[PDB]
């Protein structure tokens, strides 16, 4: 593994994850109704955790991908060509099937990128954020030379454009899967493990069951709807936290600098850290139902989410970097991976009880009435 | 990248003692253990002691009583007493971090020291 092949292969793992997260990435810009997203995430939470125990075999990795092209190409054909009710219908099953090939494919990946030496891992968490931060620079692009039509509540030309990049970049991955990867082929009780590492668990599942109650409904789908907010300003407010949650995972893992060292502290301290992040939901509330200038602000706004972002990355990334020093009874090699196992399943618990906690808000009367 | 540094090879007499010291300088991500692996002349690596980042020590039962070792974490060094040699001990150590990253997923990466000679004869 010299070096020409060692950076094949690191940029076939980035443009992996990168078209991957292009999907999620591009149904979040384009204001895409939040039962869409809420049937993606479904999707991907339950297709994560089903292979988490299933060793599907890693030469279908070409074929989910090609099938999510495939599947993007759908959403501009029926953008284009169809009415209300079978778009509906074509985007909810497609926002379904979606997640299940990204969960699938992102599990293939990860098992392809750990069962070797120098593991790949980095490479592919470097591009999901890249791909975040890609789409967001494309959104503020196209924002200034594209028309907003909204045909179904979508602009059309955005549309258009962010799929023809999203399976662009795919197909580009697809090139670079074929080429570079090779696809051909005592412990304790796990109660006892997961009674050793409940904290961890737990602080996995409370960050990201509180930053999907808010983000993707709450978050910005609420407040535009009540404050009449501008589509050039929403991709602006989805951004700062696209951006901010992948720049806010790297401090925790840089702790050997001097500024970051205290960006990894504790699994107590986190329980109580994630206390202080359920003072979120007031603020995010306000937003949504006050009317003087301060919340009817671009700019606090975007400070609302880009705090929200910062937190929910760093409070993801420190379980993970503490776990092993509180624990006492775990001490055998396969125990830890399999404790990590439990963390990422907190992880899509928490995105699945999350995603679907947004629908106690609806109660509510946050929204400001139209007059 | 990671770099692993280590001291205290060299020759002693049966029944001394010596002192091997580790220290990591990359080690991007977490650390989650480090540990030495002796491999003799003609075998196979074969663990000897391991610390854990809280303070859990893993130790091999051939030399279970007579090798301690301590650990830092501000530092990420690790030492380790070897004391009542015997000519049986002659190898070469290599110096063994396993880390834990989890940027977007989680990865285990194990980085290898370059060993340091130790010699019981004469
Ligand atoms: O496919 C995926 N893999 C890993 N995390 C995802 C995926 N889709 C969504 N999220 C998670 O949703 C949150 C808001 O963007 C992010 O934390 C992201 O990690």
């Amino acid at each position: 593994l010299s070096s020409k092949q060692h950076f094949m292969l690191s940029l076939t793992f980035i443009l992996i994850g990168l078209s991957s997260l292009n999907v999620w990435n591009t149904a979040l810009g384009l204001n895409i109704n939040f039962k869409y997203n809420t049937f993606q995430i479904t999707g991907l939470v339950c297709s994560s955790i089903v292979a988490l125990f299933v060793e599907i075999p890693k030469i279908m990795l070409p074929f989910l991908l090609g099938g999510l092209s495939i599947l993007c190409a759908g959403f501009q054909i029926s953008h284009s060509f169809f009415t209300d009710t079978q778009f509906d219908t074509y985007c909810l099953v497609a926002f379904i099937v979606i997640g299940v090939v990204a969960g699938l494919a992102q599990t293939i990946a990860f098992n392809i990128g750990s069962t070797m030496e120098d593991n790949m891992g980095g490479y592919m968490s470097a591009g999901i954020g890249i791909s975040g931060v890609f789409i967001f620079v494309i959104n503020l692009l196209l924002d200034q030379f594209v028309s907003p039509e909204k045909h179904y509540g979508v602009n059309k030309a955005k549309l258009l454009a962010l799929y023809i990049i999203c399976e662009l970049c795919l197909i580009l991955a697809i090139v670079f899967c074929v080429c570079n990867l090779d696809l051909t082929n005592a412990t304790l009780s796990y109660m006892e493990l997961f009674k050793d590492s409940y904290k961890a668990i737990l602080t996995m599942f409370l960050v990201n069951w509180l930053t999907l109650q808010l983000f993707p409904g709450v978050g910005h789908k609420k407040w535009q709807e009540s404050h009449n907010i501008s589509d050039y300003n929403v991709t602006i407010i989805v951004g700062m936290f696209q951006v901010f949650d992948f720049l806010s995972r790297y401090p925790p893992n840089l702790t050997h600098i001097k500024i970051f060292k205290n960006f990894t502290f504790s699994l107590n301290k986190l329980l109580v850290a994630n206390s202080l992040r359920l003072l979120f939901i007031p603020w995010f509330i306000l937003n949504a139902c006050v009317d003087h200038p301060f919340f009817k602000n671009i700019v606090q706004q975007c400070v609302c989410m880009a705090m929200l972002a910062f937190t929910n990355g760093w409070f993801n990334t420190v379980p993970f970097l503490v776990f092993v020093k509180e624990l006492k009874k775990a001490k055998k090699k396969k125990e830890i991976e399999i404790i990590s196992t439990f963390l990422v399943i907190a992880m899509f618990v928490g995105l699945f009880c999350g995603i679907w906690t947004t629908y106690i808000y609806n109660l509510f009367n946050i929204v400001l009435p139209k007059p | 990248q990671v770099q692993l540094v280590e001291s205290g090879g060299g020759l002693v007499q049966p029944g001394g003692s010596l002192r091997l010291s580790c220290a990591a300088s990359g080690f991007t991500g977490s650390i989650n253990y480090m540990g030495w692996y002796r491999q003799a002349p003609g075998k196979q690596r074969e663990l000897v002691a391991r610390f854990s980042s809280g303070g859990s020590t893993n130790y091999a039962d051939s030399v279970k009583g007579r090798f301690t070792i301590s650990g830092d974490n501000a530092k990420n060094t690790v030492y380790l007493q070897m004391n009542s040699l015997k000519p049986e001990d002659t190898a070469v150590y290599y110096c063994n971090a396993e880390t834990i990253s989890y940027v977007y997923t989680v990865v285990f990466q194990d980085y290898w020291g370059q060993g340091t000679q130790v010699t019981v004869s004469s």
